[PDB]
């Protein structure tokens, strides 16, 4: 399922805004 | 009055502000540390009692030399300019602001309710008329900031606090800025980035209601439309022009993101003619009253669990680092406004 796929990212946590 | 001339006060009161800042207006021996609420690059958020009102307070501690490291000298400017000239429900008050040898202060509101990214994240999902309640406080946090000439740039539930009403607040500014005309900073978070950044054109506010977006998505599914394990491979699936719904959502729900989800400037709403009344009249809104919503007076769907003015229950736990102040003064010249 999309949800099993998002929990099982390495993205779920807090993000942080992108540097360059 | 008129949204049009409710918005015309509202920028006469602005100017004031913008053109004649305030500077600072407290001290750090005026609060006591209690705990450290969040951190990122841009520093720390305490919780901070200040002693002579018995106030809690969300002090925001940037050091300087950690800010011109990451060329967010400009920003952080932008930042503190702006939110000490704003004034909108749905806007976190900067209550002081004032800076020492080594660090920048910005003492906001506390919201004890913490991170709708917390509440989020625990809960799943939000129905959609849970989602559509926070939806409309940004609508109109967008189209009062757009007002302004100010382009927001990193919206997410990270940056959106629950107040002891159940109102959202929108704090973070770091990437906030006054622009009358297009701008090209890549900045924003991956998941919230539009294609026109991504791709390196020079963009304006139709960035944010593309943001609007992804947060209205993440709310009523529980999980962004564009999410990978790797910042790259999100900016591949956001310029690909497509995106697909849960089931469950709503034909007005999916016909109001393709909308806002438009990689077409021409056809993205908030970006039209009409302006944000696209967004306003939308099928999805028809139960919106605007006006209670601004007023407040709409029963909020959820209440966080209040356990005192201080509490940090609704907060995870971050090492707890020393505030440094040298004996020297860094970086006096870059930051000389603040
Ligand atoms: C820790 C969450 N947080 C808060 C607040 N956390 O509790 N009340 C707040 N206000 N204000 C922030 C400003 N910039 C940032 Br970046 C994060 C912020």
């Amino acid at each position: 399922t999309t949800y099993a796929d998002f929990i099982a990212s390495g993205r779920t946590g807090r993000r942080n805004a992108i540097h360059d | 009055e008129s949204v049009k001339e409710f918005l015309a006060k509202a920028k006469e009161d602005f100017l004031k502000k913008w053109e004649n800042p305030a500077q600072n207006t407290a001290h750090l021996d005026q609060f006591e540390r209690i705990k450290t609420l969040g951190t990122g690059s841009y520093g720390r958020v305490m919780l901070v009692k200040h002693m002579e009102t018995g106030n809690h307070y969300a002090m925001k501690i940037l050091d300087k030399q950690k800010v011109v490291k990451l060329k967010q000298i400009e920003h952080t400017l932008n930042e503190k300019r702006i939110l000490q000239a704003v004034n909108f429900p749905f806007l976190v008050k900067l209550e002081f602001s004032f800076k020492d040898n080594s660090n920048l202060y910005m003492v906001l509101e506390y919201l004890p309710g913490g991170e709708m990214f917390s509440h989020l994240r625990r809960i799943g999902r939000f129905s959609e008329p849970h989602a559509r309640f926070y939806a409309a406080q940004i609508v109109l946090t967008f189209e009062y900031l757009h007002s302004l000439d100010l382009i927001y740039r990193d919206l997410k539930p990270e940056n959106l606090m629950i107040d002891q009403q159940g109102y959202i607040k929108v704090t973070d500014f770091g990437f906030a800025k006054r622009v009358k005309g297009r701008t090209w900073t890549l900045c924003g978070t991956p998941e919230y980035l539009a294609p026109e950044i991504i791709l390196s054109k020079g963009y304006n506010k139709a960035v944010d209601w593309w943001a609007l977006g992804v947060l209205i998505y993440e709310m009523a599914a529980g999980y962004p439309p564009f999410f990978a394990d790797q910042p790259i491979q999100i900016y591949e699936k956001i310029v690909s022009g497509k995106v697909r719904f849960p089931s469950h959502f709503s034909s007005d729900l999916k016909d109001l993101l393709r909308n806002l989800l438009q990689v077409d400037l021409t056809k993205r709403f908030g970006n039209l003619k009409n302006g944000v009344n696209d967004i306003k009249n939308h099928k999805w809104f028809a139960t919106t009253d605007w006006i209670a919503i601004y007023q407040r007076k709409v029963e909020a769907p959820f209440i966080p669990k209040f356990k005192g003015p201080g509490d940090t229950s609704n907060f995870d736990d971050y090492e707890e680092e020393e505030i440094r102040v040298s004996i020297n003064e860094k970086c006096g010249k870059e930051f000389s406004e603040f």
